[PDB]
């Protein structure tokens, strides 16, 4: 766009961009702090000094800040001046005066951008002989540890976590030379994305106590491109490991997906994987006796009873990979393969498929999300199912001031001034819910309501925007006022966005945002529509397909089915526990292939030890059906040769081909994926995903570990000082070693992690794209399985009925906890404090009418089960309605739009 | 006129309150409200107490004024308690000219330079008597024989 | 002659290598794992632990003596003055395992070829014994609630 | 630095000459290197720690400064070493044995020298004066004294022995030049990317301790360039061709060592001889397997 030139040569560039930003993404180095691709440009640490002339007769030019001055045409820049490289030298050494000597004792020391920037600006001999100022720490959680020492005032902290992640809780107080960064008062951070402050922070004043207890520096790290596991949002991360333990999880940037930022349940709630209770070898139960088996005898002998089975089911989850859950339906035949999801579950997912697959209405990318001017979100708690949905649709509010910017002619990086030109204006947001919502302090209006009763609200909106839509009946004037606002913003809405969800536990809300962007389709709008799922493969196996949980007990219960091969799935989340053990119990053979210690495996026959995502290749759909592929991170049998922990698909791979030719087969996971896509046409794109185990770059496999890593001789000595053999990778293109490729310029797109020589810290990412802030080099993995429908799907006519409060009977609401509703991240221990006390929720009427107040035990029976919880006094929850923390232990999911009956005072 | 204008002298004193005058003259005319030093008064303290109010009315946005201000206080400080060490006018001087217009967020510390950077120019030999102590900021660490830079 | 009559070996020697203590008593060694990445072999692997008032130390450290070459990279690498390679040559073994050294045989009860250095009375970071503001050239910390202007 | 560095190569470069004459002068006629090469050790063990590879010197300088009392050792050895190199000498000067067995042996002359890339005693012996010391000064070498022995046209076993001799008594001028004349001042450079940085300094300022940390972590980083530095070894001219592509370790390391050549030429040299001619040949050649093969 624009013709620059740096230090005499010429560059062709966007003058749009900022010349710090230009410059970096031309490869030139220019060191600097308080600038984010993300967070724009403030002009704080003038770090990024660069000579600028007026013309190329300049001979005396002015020092001016890259990051502030726009990359115009004809704009002469030098970097390599003498006076530039001296002030950017003393900018440094300003910081470094009071500076702590904790280098050797901090978790960012080998990750630090200060660490960079001091070697990059030469700057080796202190002259400074005066005193080091000191703050004392605070205490912000079980996540995020303090060190003011470490700091250097770049006011990237605030910036992210008030101006971007609308946080209320960090700030900065003081002033002059004595600025502290952090909360009002000691206790943990409220953000749900405070742990991105350790990446943001360009020093270790937050860095991350998860990884502090068992921490190593990041050459000791071996990474792996992986897709977090926790919510159906898909962000792509890098886990690293040392000595055989999940050590920390990074974000790993996908300019389509994550971008730069994860939410605290993916980076905080994995040590699941560390736990010791694992499976990690096969275990047979002899009546009381548990017999540890090896891979081989383990198929040999199931395949023998499985012979002699009459009928053998398959109980998959939407926690399994697209690979593994094929792999059981191939055992035991498409025919008696059955999701392990509830019916009503089921239905939900598929029809929120049909809608993103066969509804003609675009399904945005996370971050597309952000350039939408108007969002409804019906009955979707995104903020506690997919955060960073919820992180996008903040920066999606903030277009407004962008858009008044604009016209006053202001660079899109000026933040400061977008911010002023803005005030309180913001994009139109509507939210629905039982109750209230993280979104609301942005949101123009949140209906809380009943999940019927927000549904009846969508038809409604859809008919005012269509009236060929079905029309709703009971729309009170008051609620009629309030719709037409929303209808108004959604009709001026040049690029609306409707999110909705299967977490609500209603087929109608789904529905209902359905007809309402069918509606602004036909208005001739870019109408948006998004569908968050709940587990990493929910959409995959919706693809897939197979009966439900109910359907699989029956067989089991009828008798018909003698074998069951439960998959990664605990059942209790989706069933009854009594019905499920139950079930469980009349089965001849009981084989559970699970990568964590859950209740049916107490009463399995056999349990296979299954890897989890750090020790499994695979891939899961995410709920805008982006097929991405996870690696293998490191090797379990490593340091433990005696684990037998294998993939899934691999273990019932195996047990197929002992069943059917009496040998084992362990298959490479290309060749598993070929069977699927031959198998399933849907699940064809799943090939493109990722690079087959072949691809090479120049000869040279992928890099896992960073050139530098230590203890080849040492770490195993231990057990055995002679040194064991690389573990080999014949499934992926990744080498378990260093002997690989992780070139920033290599023609590849999956990146284990971000290392470049001279940028040590996660700022190493902006030498791994085409633009920084922009997308990979080589393009962002991932593929999209399915386009925009040509046509769209028929308006749903099932207008619900109102609520209505029934005596005896208490309609179930639907409560989700960012820390609790995932079963995995529960079992992780750092999470115990973060997650919720157990509660049960009451409308503050209803609580007086059953005579019970705050803290009161109550007693109530759901499946002939008497349980008592403490009381909370709900006051936004509407009146019939009982609230319950979903995810939690013993409160399964499906509990949403059930009803509890004799609910009394306990005692 | 005023604690961010540059020092002049008695023979200034002929030059017409004007902003190309003074501006001219080597300083700026700022308030037009004056203020007399006399003999009595030293230097070095009178610019530590300037810096010292500079350095402290900081905000504590950009790292030039943030942090250097408040190391020019300390060498100023050392300087009149006579424990200044050689280098100490250099850094102040280097202090001055990286402090200046364009490379500060403001203009707070582009003025805060002012007053020091004149006294510097015309009483020098003051700022030179607080240099009484040979340069130092390392101890002996025994074992580990120091690199003897000449 | 040996070993009759000892060999003397100058104070810089490069031998056995040893993890030696502060002045206080307290080891040394923080577990940066500095001396293990200059390491040209690989032949050090350490854990970092912390004790409850935060000082950190090597929950394990283990230096395979039949892959060292007693180069004394990590001796220069530390910033803490704790692995120190020692005038001692004789290290003969029956077993290879038996030269793989744990900190039970590498961390001794002195402070060896440096005698009076501690790191921590460097660092900012607060341990037992030293708060914020009482380590060298450090200030001590002030409010930002302080009336002082 | 530069005289540091002369030094400890010179009291290296006698370790060699010296055992590569007494094996000679063992196997061919009929000079204990042991107790001589001791004293060199004993030195090289006080300022280094090691004895065979002191890999002390520095990217920038050296790893430690000269440990006090250094110049005493060095002035006992340059008092003991001038009798002992007079015995080893007279040997081969009056031993008829050597000269006998020796003389006219592997003779080759200057185009055979540069055909086959032989380089040191054997070159000079062919009466080509090419010592990079002279040649292409480095380290600061232009700053001593000192003669380059050459030969008079032919390289035969014992003319390559005897200016071996020779440089013994050069080298031991270079080290009492070293001795009287050392410098006072820094041991390493002030500059940026020297590894590690200054320890005193790391040990008590952040900004070293920061260089120090990445420095011996991931590594120096060295910008994208080629260099080359050839320098006269014990056994001829030795060079490192290095090529950075930016990062903290080499692209490509290039080690050309003399022996290598000095092996591909016996075919032509031995030629027509007998096995007791090549063994004699071997043993003039100063050469080591580890130096060929690297
Ligand atoms: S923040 Fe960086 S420079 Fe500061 S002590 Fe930690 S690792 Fe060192
Ligand atoms: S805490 Fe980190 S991000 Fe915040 S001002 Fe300090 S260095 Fe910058
Ligand atoms: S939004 Fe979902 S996929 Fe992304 S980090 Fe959070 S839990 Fe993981
Ligand atoms: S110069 Fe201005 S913006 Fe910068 S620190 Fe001083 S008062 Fe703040
Ligand atoms: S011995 Fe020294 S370098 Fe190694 S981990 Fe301990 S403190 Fe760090
Ligand atoms: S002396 Fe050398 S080889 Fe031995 S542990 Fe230290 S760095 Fe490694
Ligand atoms: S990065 Fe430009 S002023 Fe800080
Ligand atoms: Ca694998
Ligand atoms: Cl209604």
């Amino acid at each position: 766009m624009a013709t620059i030139h740096v230090d005499g040569k010429e560059y062709e560039v966007n003058g749009a961009d900022n010349l710090l930003e230009a410059c970096l993404s031309l490869g030139l180095d220019i060191p600097y702090f308080c600038w984010h691709p993300a967070l724009g440009s403030v002009g704080a640490c003038r770090q990024c000094a660069v000579k600028q002339y007026q013309n190329a007769e300049d001979t005396r030019g002015r020092l001016v800040m890259s990051c502030m001055t726009p990359a115009s045409d004809g704009t002469f820049i030098s970097i390599d001046d003498e006076e530039a490289k001296q002030f950017r030298e003393s900018v440094v050494e300003w910081l470094m005066t009071n500076h702590p000597h904790d280098c050797p004792v901090c978790e960012e020391g080998g990750n630090c951008h200060l660490q960079d920037m001091t070697v990059m600006t030469g700057h080796s001999f202190r002259r400074y002989r005066f005193t080091k100022r000191t703050h004392r720490n605070q205490d912000l959680g079980p996540f995020i540890s303090h060190e003011m020492n470490r700091c250097i005032a770049c006011y990237r902290c605030v910036r992210y976590y008030k101006d971007y992640a609308d946080g209320t809780d960090l700030g900065v107080y003081g002033a002059h030379d004595n600025v502290y960064f952090g909360r009002p008062e000691d206790g943990t951070l409220e953000s749900e994305f405070s742990g991105n402050l350790v990446e943001i922070c360009p020093t270790g004043v937050f860095t991350d106590k998860t990884h502090s207890e068992r921490y190593n520096r990041k050459w000791d790290m071996q990474f792996a491109p992986s897709i977090c596991q926790q919510c159906s949002i898909g962000c792509n991360i890098s886990p690293g490991e040392r000595y055989g333990e999940l050590r920390r999880i990074e974000n790993r940037y996908n300019g389509t997906v994550n971008h730069y930022f994860l939410c605290d349940r993916g980076r905080f709630g994995y040590g699941y994987v560390n736990l010791k209770d694992r499976p990690r070898q096969p275990v047979q139960r002899r009546g009381d006796d548990f017999i540890t088996l090896n891979a081989e005898q383990a198929m040999q002998g199931a395949a023998d009873i499985l012979r002699q089975s009459k009928k053998v089911i398959g109980i998959g989850s939407p926690r399994a990979s697209v690979e593994s859950n094929f792999a059981l339906r191939e055992l035991v035949g498409e025919e008696n393969f059955y999701t392990g999801i509830a019916h009503g579950e089921q239905e939900r997912l598929q029809l929120a498929l049909k809608v993103l697959r066969e509804g003609g209405i675009y399904t945005p990318a996370l971050r597309e999300i952000e350039s939408y001017d108007a969002v409804l979100v019906l009955g979707e708690d995104v903020t506690q199912t997919g955060a960073r949905v919820a992180l996008a649709v903040r920066q999606a509010v903030k277009g407004k001031a962008r858009e008044m910017a604009a016209a006053q002619k202001v660079a899109d990086w000026q933040i400061a001034a977008i911010l002023n030109i803005g005030q309180r204006a913001k994009h139109p947001l509507f939210v629905t819910n039982v109750d209230d919502t993280r979104l609301d302090d942005i949101a123009a209006w949140t209906y809380r309501a009943p999940v019927e009763d927000q549904a009846r609200l969508g038809f409604a909106i859809a008919h005012a925007l269509d009236n060929s839509a079905p029309a709703v009946d009971g729309i009170e004037p008051e609620l009629q006022s309030k719709i037409d606002v929303i209808v108004q913003a959604l009709a001026g809405a040049k690029k609306p966005l409707i999110i909705s969800g299967t977490n609500a536990g209603s087929l109608e809300v789904i529905q209902a945002a359905a007809n309402v962007a069918k509606a602004l389709k036909g208005r001739g709008a870019d109408v948006g529509i998004t569908m968050i799922a709940r587990s990493v493969n929910s959409m995959g196996l919706g693809i897939m397909g197979g009966g439900s949980l109910e359907e699989a007990l029956t067989e089991l219960e009828t008798g018909r089915a003698d074998a069951v091969v439960v998959l990664e799935n605990d059942l209790h989340r989706h069933a009854s526990a009594i019905r499920v053990n139950a079930a469980l119990a009349k089965a001849p053979l009981v084989m559970v292939v699970d990568h964590q210690r859950t209740a049916i495996m107490e009463n399995a026959h056999l349990v296979l030890s299954a890897a989890s995502f750090a020790e499994s290749d695979g891939t899961v759909i995410n709920n805008e059906g982006r097929a991405q592929r996870f690696f293998q991170v490191y090797d379990p049998a490593y340091y433990d040769s005696k684990t037998v922990m294998l993939e899934s698909w691999r273990w019932l791979h195996s047990l197929h081909s002992t069943l059917l030719s009496r040998e084992v087969d362990w298959t490479q996971l290309d060749h598993v994926i070929d069977a699927v896509v031959a198998k399933i046409p849907e699940l064809a794109g799943i090939k493109d995903a990722a690079p087959d185990a072949t691809f090479r770059i120049r000869g040279q496999k992928l890099a896992r570990e960073p050139h530098r890593y230590s203890g080849r001789t040492a770490m195993r000595a231990n057990i055995s000082v002679h040194e064991p053999r690389q573990p080999q990778d014949i499934d992926t293109m990744f080498t378990f070693s260093m002997e690989g490729n992780n070139q920033p310029t290599a023609h590849r797109s999956q990146v284990p992690f971000a290392w470049a020589p001279g940028w040590n810290s996660p700022q190493a990412w902006n030498k791994f794209q085409d633009e920084v802030g922009g997308k990979l080099r080589f393009g962002d993995p991932g593929v999209r399985l399915f386009e925009t429908s040509e046509n769209g799907l028929d308006y749903f006519t099932s207008v619900p009925a109102r609520f209505q409060p029934q005596d005896g009977k208490w309609r179930i609401a639907p409560y989700y906890h960012l820390f609790g509703s995932d079963e995995l991240s529960q079992r992780a221990p750092v999470f115990q404090s973060r997650m919720p006390q157990p509660y049960i929720k009451l409308n503050p009427a209803d609580a007086a009418k059953l005579g019970v107040n705050a803290g009161t035990r109550v007693s109530f029976s759901y499946d002939g089960n008497t349980v008592t919880l403490p009381v909370e006094i709900a006051e936004g929850l509407t009146a019939g309605q009982v609230g319950l923390p979903m995810g939690m232990s013993g409160i399964a999911p499906v509990l949403a739009g059930a009803h509890l009956e004799d609910l009394k005072e306990a005692q | 006129g005023g604690a961010g204008t540059d020092f002049l002298t008695e023979a200034h004193l002929d030059l017409p309150m004007e902003f190309e005058s003074i501006g001219k003259a080597g300083s700026r005319l700022g308030t037009a409200l004056a203020m007399a030093v006399d003999h009595e008064i030293n230097m070095v303290s009178l610019v530590r107490n300037l810096e010292e109010f500079f350095a402290r009315e900081s905000c504590g946005w950009c790292t030039p004024c943030r942090d250097g201000l408040p190391w020019s206080v300390k060498i100023l400080r050392a300087l009149e308690r006579g424990e200044g060490q050689p280098g100490d006018i250099e850094t102040l001087e280097q202090l001055c000219r990286f402090l200046g217009p364009g490379k500060t967020f403001c203009a707070h510390a582009p003025g805060a330079v002012e007053p020091l950077q004149s006294a510097i120019k015309y009483f020098r030999e003051e700022f030179e008597a607080g240099i009484k102590q040979p340069f130092s900021n390392t101890h002996l660490i025994n074992g580990i024989q120091p690199n003897l830079l000449k | 002659m040996y070993p009759e009559e000892p060999v003397y070996l100058p104070p810089r020697y490069r031998g056995r290598i040893v993890l030696t203590r502060d002045p206080d008593g307290e080891e040394r060694c923080v577990a940066c794992n500095l001396c293990a990445v200059a390491c040209p072999v690989g032949c050090i692997s350490l854990q970092k632990a912390e004790t409850k008032d935060g000082r950190w130390y090597p929950e394990f450290f283990r230096i395979n003596f039949s892959r060292c070459i007693f180069c004394g990279l990590c001796e220069e690498a530390c910033p803490t003055t704790a692995i120190q390679l020692t005038p001692d040559f004789e290290m003969g073994e029956y077993k290879r395992q038996d030269l793989v050294y744990e900190k039970e045989d590498l961390l001794i009860s002195g402070p060896g070829k440096y005698p009076e250095y501690n790191f921590y009375r460097m660092a900012g970071m607060a341990i037992d014994g030293k708060d914020k503001g009482e380590a060298e050239n450090e200030a001590k910390p002030i409010d930002v609630k302080s009336l002082l202007p | 630095v530069n005289v540091i560095r002369v030094m400890l190569s010179e009291l290296f470069r006698i370790n060699s000459h010296l055992l590569y004459i007494s094996t000679f002068i063992q196997d061919v006629g009929a000079f204990f290197a042991f107790t001589d090469r001791q004293k060199i050790y004993d030195l090289v063990e006080a300022i280094t720690g090691f004895r065979m590879h002191p890999a002390w010197f520095r990217i920038g300088g050296v790893a430690h400064d000269l440990p006090r009392g250094w110049d005493r050792l060095l002035r006992e050895f340059l008092d003991w070493m001038p009798k002992r190199l007079a015995s080893y000498e007279k040997a081969a000067l009056q031993n008829t044995i050597l000269k006998g067995r020796s003389q006219g042996v592997a003779a080759y002359g200057a185009k055979e020298a540069l055909e086959w890339g032989t380089t040191g005693a054997g070159l000079r012996a062919t009466g080509i004066d090419f010592d990079v010391r002279k040649a292409r000064p480095y380290s600061g070498y232009e700053n001593f004294d000192f003669e380059i022995p050459v030969g008079g046209g032919v390289s035969d076993c014992y003319t390559r022995v005897m200016l071996k001799v020779e440089e013994l008594r050069q080298s031991l001028r270079i080290l009492e030049q070293c001795l009287n004349n050392m410098p006072e001042g820094p041991f390493k450079a002030d500059h940026p990317l020297t590894t590690p940085p200054p320890k005193e300094r790391t040990l008590q300022h952040i900004e070293t301790l920061i260089t120090h940390f990445l420095q011996v972590s991931w590594g120096p980083v060295m910008p994208a360039n080629e260099s080359f530095q050839m320098i006269e070894a014990t056994k001829g001219i030795n060079s490192y061709y290095l090529t950075s592509d930016g990062s903290t370790m080499s692209y490509r390391t290039r080690v050309r060592t003399p022996s290598f050549a000095h092996l591909q030429q016996i075919p032509a040299a031995i030629r027509g001889s007998l096995v007791s001619d090549l063994i004699v040949y071997l043993g003039s050649i100063d050469f080591v397997m580890s130096d060929v093969d690297r």
